[PDB]
RNA sequence: UGGCACCUCGAUGUCGGCUCAUCGCAUCCUGGGGCUGUAGUCGGUCCCAAGGGUUGGGCUGUUCGCCCAUUAAAGCGGUACGCGAGCUGGGUUCAGAACGUCGUGAGACAGUUCGGUCCCUAUCCGUCGCGGGCGCAGGAAAUUUGAGAGGAGCUGUCCUUAGUACGAGAGGACCGGGAUGGACGCACCGCUGGUGUACCAGUUGUUCUGCCAAGGGCAUCGCUGGGUAGCUAUGUGCGGACGGGAUAAGUGCUGAAAGCAUCUAAGCAUGAAGCCCCCCUCAAGAUGAGAUUUCCCAUUCCGCAAGGAAGUAAGAUCCCUGAAAGAUGAUCAGGUUGAUAGGUCUGAGGUGGAAGUGUGGCGACACAUGGAGCUGACAGAUACUAAUCGAUCGAGGACUUAACC
């Protein structure tokens, strides 16, 4: 199955889509483990709906994908990055563009703590 | 649903016998050896397979 | 007597000669192979154990590959004993496969059932609610625990708890068909357990 | 599946039109009953100019039923309607016509007076 | 599943047409009343189709004498002597479970034809 | 039911419903018998028997009772109304507000409408489930016997026997075979259904992606039509079969005391849904700690002495990937001589005919794709990503004694 995160089906949703957007960006980021292994499946579906490169993918991923500008000077949208940098990185691979990595716990509340880039 | 007498010192020395807590599972790393957890990236030099992530 | 164990696959269904459906549940099967003997004047009983389902080197011990050794085959996964056959006609490293169980025979079938985690009382026992409206203040939950008189509760009441996971026979159940090339059994009906669990297939003693 | 107070129409040419079950015969606490079945019952609405009243109870036997029926090879059948027909002691029917097609499982009773006066017996 | 697929790849039929469930049909199956076998027909719509394997079934409706019958049947079943298409249908949907209180001519579907 | 008055405590809350029940037999049904004023069919009455079973509504009254329709039957009683830190004060229990009959009067008994708002986070013993220690006298991995305990235990019609035995007649059998039901229990999702909040499709309002087309947010999951896995019944499969041993009330054989007789005092039989086995489940903490098969070897230091330390072997655990398991522990499948999870391909299933581009359209729309662009829990391949390196524990057969050897 999956996991509820401790949100409700609205603001799950919206989570998994702010991680998703970010992690575009900036090609590491730091969170739970839980919240890591929750995002991988969904982030590994996009990239591969870009990698085809066609008009109704383009729709398709445009209908998820934030809308926030992941180049400076360059008025590079997410939706053109992803589109564009990704897919000629990784165009020989056959799945699993990404690793986890562990660390120790929190402070505040003894949480596991992990990292999650793309490779 | 109110105690029907206090409880002795030998009852409560009894009963607190499984509360504790264990050693962590833990191991030192090839390079600069710290002695982290074991599958986990140390944050000094415990370089998990490679470089010292934090 | 007799019998082997295999696994359990599914469920479907056959159309009889009458145009008639049937379910049907498929075992696996595969040939067994005797390991041991037991007698009266050394053990103190009669029986012989059974082989089945053959795993890779890695996942076995010294003992577990001493005890195969005059057998001559490599070790295996499960062992259980069958008691009541007749002593002759078996030896230590025979192969014993399907063709023992004709078209038409009767069967028991032995397993273990489905867990269900800790259950409450309505579900576990199959007890009565209460009324749900008119004031009332009790829906599910166990009813009265006894008398006064005892000053305890007996030995016997009935409760909450962990339910299901244990083992259960369902006796006097057909056969279907016999497949011997691909070694498959086809009962006619349900089966306790999981998929991919182990079945034992035993001639019918009456009931 | 029929129970106590349950409305249920007669369909033949008795008098009644409308008609509520009291108790489903045989077995000692049996709570429904499904189809081919025999109920004592009441009329509640009923046709000013025939031979059966308001406020009698009779006997009649279950002939449609929007739940299904079962056959050994495997197909259903199921119907719109609760529809029901009055008999007397022996099987034979009071009424002389019977009105809408009737189910088959029917047959394994001894209901011949009753299959013979209908169409489509089905 | 495979090991059921290859177990009853051989009662399978190969004889039907084609059908959707919008659809009109005429079915043809053998009853055996006392000793004789006299093939009946059954004639009406088709309402659903689920299926998936050795397993499907699809009910037909109709309507007579006022009372709407309905009865289902498994495809694959040995008591049917042929499948006929009489008309087909302009639907919308998969599951047609609007034609039961609809009545009248409120109902009647689309012919599509060529 | 009274009489009488011993533990009245911050009280000796008394009766009907709900949820769960247990015991007696002085037997309502089912089993076995003796007498009849017992031709059969049906009865009456009296013994032996406590294993199982023993119902849905209307009437006002909470009670007692009267009725309707069934069934094999709708049994009497005890357990502080059996059961209020389990529900209903329902009516006991107040009272507080008001509405006839007696009070000079204050008021006292009316019969009726309204009210009580009522509380409790379980310490100990009891019950129901799940773990951690140590023991079983080398250390380990598996397979088991059964002292003992629990569960189950119910009944109706129809067809034959046979319209036969019996009986003027009407009527109508014992014993024995065969089908098919009701209530109850155990498993399961192939079929008929239910749900199925990260599946598919239509649509209202208002906002946002600069505009058109295409989309996101909010409005009970905005509303509506369908639905995979898993969980489920109202659905499907199966069960209470057949027999042994000793008996109860009974029926008896030979047989004396008592030349006869006599079920008995010697002795030997038959005889029940009771009893002990037969069927299903748990079971060596059964300190009486049981049995069979297979592995490891008898190392190194101190101590004359018993003994005490240190590395290990066979074997495990810590740690990590998970579910046929699960509150948590536990159980189970795997750790790079690997298919344990995710991804990527190829499928099964569900919804159903995408967008873009034509073409025909005044338009509102339709036709050419696809029976596929869309697809979460379901299969088969494939090391692309993650299960790295390591660490802790674990024996020298305790101890003799006799017989055997």
């Amino acid at each position: 199955s999956y996991r509820k995160l401790g949100r409700t089906s609205a603001q799950r949703k919206a989570m998994l889509r702010d991680l998703t957007t970010d992690l575009i960006i900036n090609e590491r980021i730091e969170t739970t483990e839980t919240r890591a292994k929750e995002l991988r499946s969904v982030v590994e579906k996009m990239i591969t709906l870009g990698k085809r490169g066609d008009l109704h993918a383009r729709r398709q991923a445009a209908a998820y994908i934030r809308n926030e500008v992941a180049n400076e000077e360059n008025n590079q949208d997410a939706l053109q990055k992803l589109f564009s940098d990704i897919a000629t990185r990784y165009e020989e691979r056959q799945g699993g563009y990404t690793r986890i990595m562990k660390l120790g716990p929190r402070r505040g509340d003894g949480a596991p703590m992990a990292i999650i880039e793309l490779v | 649903a109110v105690p029907f007498r206090r409880t002795s010192k030998m009852k409560k020395r009894l009963r607190r016998t499984h509360f504790k807590l264990n050693v962590p599972g833990m191991t030192e790393c090839p390079s600069c050896g710290e002695m982290k957890l074991s599958h986990r990236v140390c944050k000094a030099c415990g370089s998990y397979n490679g470089k010292d992530i934090n | 007597t007799k019998g082997i164990l295999g696994r359990k696959i599914g469920m479907t269904q056959v159309f009889a000669e009458n145009g008639d459906l049937i379910p049907v549940t498929v075992i696996e099967a595969a040939p067994n192979v005797v390991l041991q003997k037991k007698t009266a004047e050394n053990d103190g009983y009669e029986a012989i154990q059974l082989g089945f389902d053959d795993k890779r080197e890695k996942l076995s011990n010294k003992p577990e590959k001493g005890h195969v050794a005059k057998a001559e085959t490599a070790p295996k996964r499960f062992v259980k004993e069958l008691r009541g056959v007749e002593m002759d006609a078996y030896e230590v490293g025979q192969e014993v496969k399907v063709e023992i169980f004709s078209a038409g025979e009767i069967v028991d079938v032995t397993g273990v059932s489905k867990g269900k985690g800790f259950q409450g009382a309505i579900k576990r026992h199959g007890q009565s609610r209460g009324p749900m409206s008119h004031g009332s203040r009790y829906h599910r939950r166990p009813g009265s625990m006894g008398p006064v008189d005892p000053n305890r509760v007996f030995k016997g009441k009935l409760l909450p708890g962990r339910m299901g996971g244990e083992q259960i026979t369902v006796q006097n159940l057909e056969i279907v068909k016999v497949d011997a090339e691909r070694n498959l059994l086809l009962i006619k009906g349900n089966v306790p357990g999981a998929k991919k669990s182990l079945i034992t297939v035993k001639s019918a003693v009456k009931s | 599946m029929i129970q106590q107070e349950t409305r249920l129409k007669v369909a033949d040419n008795s008098g009644a039109r409308e008609v509520l079950t009291i108790k489903v015969l045989g077995g000692s606490g049996r709570k429904t009953a499904n189809i081919g079945d025999v109920i004592v019952c009441t009329v509640k609405q009923a046709t000013p100019g025939g031979v059966v009243k308001k406020g009698e109870v009779v006997k009649a036997v279950i002939v449609r039923t929007k739940s299904g029926a079962r056959r050994s090879d495997g197909s259903y059948i199921s119907f719109d309607e609760n529809a029901c027909v009055i008999i007397r002691d022996d099987k034979s029917p009071r009424g002389t016509r019977i009105f809408g097609p009737v189910a088959r499982e029917l047959r394994e009773n001894n209901f011949m007076k009753i299959v013979s006066l209908a169409p489509e017996v089905i | 599943q495979k090991l059921i697929e290859d177990i009853t790849k051989e009662q399978l039929r190969t004889d039907l047409p084609a059908f959707r469930p919008g659809d009109t049909l005429r079915v043809h199956v053998k009853v055996v009343e006392g000793n004789r076998e006299r093939i009946q027909i059954f004639e009406g719509v088709v309402i659903k189709r689920r299926g998936g394997g050795i397993s499907e079934t699809f009910t037909v409706r109709k309507i007579s004498y006022g009372v709407g019958v309905e009865r289902t049947f498994p495809v694959h079943t040995p008591k049917i002597a042929k499948i006929e298409v009489v008309r087909y249908g302009k639907v919308r949907r998969a599951k047609l479970y609007y034609l039961r209180e609809l009545r009248g001519k409120a109902a009647r579907i689309k012919e599509i034809r060529r």
